[PDB]
């Protein structure tokens, strides 16, 4: 894929074999003044290997 | 000439390809540069043949 | 464009035509840059075909 975490962060080779699943973690996850426990990187040397 | 036959594709050279379109499709769109001019090499195996 | 691929300051990129990986890698001419604003209802229209 193309994006901030898809270069940077986690990248999925294209022999990948298995399977990916998402839920919403908006009543748990998220706080009133805000979640700053999960953190993500924006700036890197080189591409992220997978 | 078959070089210069695009088979479909938007060029007809395969590193313009790889530096010009996205891998996780430019594979197979190499593999259908690949195929195509397989089958035109296989055309002229048989004539000579 | 690390302001448009590497990084994402904005809700969608996508690109159709050429490789959104190898932006900074294709060297062109000029660009024509077509700004306007869309309700979230037709912004998918704005593709080819």
């Amino acid at each position: 894929q193309t994006g901030n975490i898809a270069d940077y962060n986690y990248k999925l080779p294209d022999d990948f074999t298995g399977c990916v699943i998402a839920w919403n973690s908006n009543k748990l996850d998220s706080k009133v003044s805000g979640n700053y426990n999960y953190l993500y990187r924006l700036f890197r040397k080189s591409n992220l290997k997978p | 000439k078959q070089l210069s036959s695009k088979f479909g594709a938007i060029s007809s050279v395969l590193n313009d390809i790889f530096s010009r379109l996205d891998p996780p499709e430019a594979e197979v769109q190499i593999d259908r540069l690949i195929t195509g001019r397989l089958q035109s090499l296989q055309t002229y195996v048989t004539q000579q043949l | 464009y690390s302001v448009l691929y590497n990084l994402a300051p904005f809700f969608t990129f996508k690109c159709y035509g050429v490789s959104p990986t190898k932006l900074n890698d294709l060297c062109f001419t000029n660009v024509y840059a077509d700004s306007f604003v869309i309700r979230g209802d037709e912004v998918r229209q704005i593709a080819p075909g």
